[PDB]
This record gives structure tokens, C-alpha cells and sequence, in this order.
């Protein structure tokens, strides 16, 4: 019962201890910068042939 | 072949989950104290299927 009560305490932390405010938005901003980089690379690949 | 092996395993689990549900109902019909019964739940709190 004590080991399971300890797991519940550790479980509350694991959920809301490693939890950080604004996570999905930061991932979307990282994706946007990669999309712009790929867009610049395809333009450079268009300029090579042309 | 895996899809067939899943259906076999899923059936065994559904038989197992019915035996667990029967064991929990026996164990609850025993303690006969709001405290003893709430303690039982806490043991299976992570073991809800």
C-alpha cells in the first residue's frame, strides 16, 4: 500500500513536474523555420539547373 | 498472421479481465468497511483495464 501511495506521489510529479507551459506552440515554430529552410533549398536547387 | 495472433491474445485477455472483475467483487464483499474497501481500490488504481 505504501509503495503504491509513493507511486501516486511520483505519478502526480511525472505528469506536472516535467510539464512546461507552451510546448505544442514551440514545436510548431521549430517546424515553421524548417519549412522556410526547405523552401530556400528548393529555390537554390531551381537556380542550379536554371 | 500477427492480426490472427492478436485476436487469439485479445480473447485470452477478455477471459482474464472477467476473472479479475470476479476476484475484485469477492474481495469488496469481504472487508465490509468504507476504509477497507477504499484501500482495496487504491491497490488496483494503476491496474484498471
Amino acid at each position: 500500500l505504501e509503495t503504491i501511495k509513493k507511486q501516486q506521489e511520483l505519478a502526480k510529479r511525472q505528469v506536472q513536474k516535467d510539464m512546461g507551459s507552451q510546448k505544442e506552440k514551440w514545436e510548431k515554430k521549430k517546424l515553421e523555420m524548417i519549412e522556410t529552410a526547405e523552401a530556400s533549398f528548393h529555390e537554390n536547387l531551381a537556380k542550379n539547373p536554371v | 498472421k500477427f492480426d490472427d495472433d492478436f485476436y487469439e491474445f485479445r480473447s485470452k485477455i477478455k477471459e482474464l479481465e472477467r476473472r479479475l472483475a470476479s476476484v475484485i467483487t469477492q474481495g469488496f464483499d469481504d472487508y465490509d468497511t468504507i476504509y477497507g474497501r477504499f484501500k482495496l481500490l487504491d491497490n488496483f488504481e494503476g491496474l484498471l483495464t
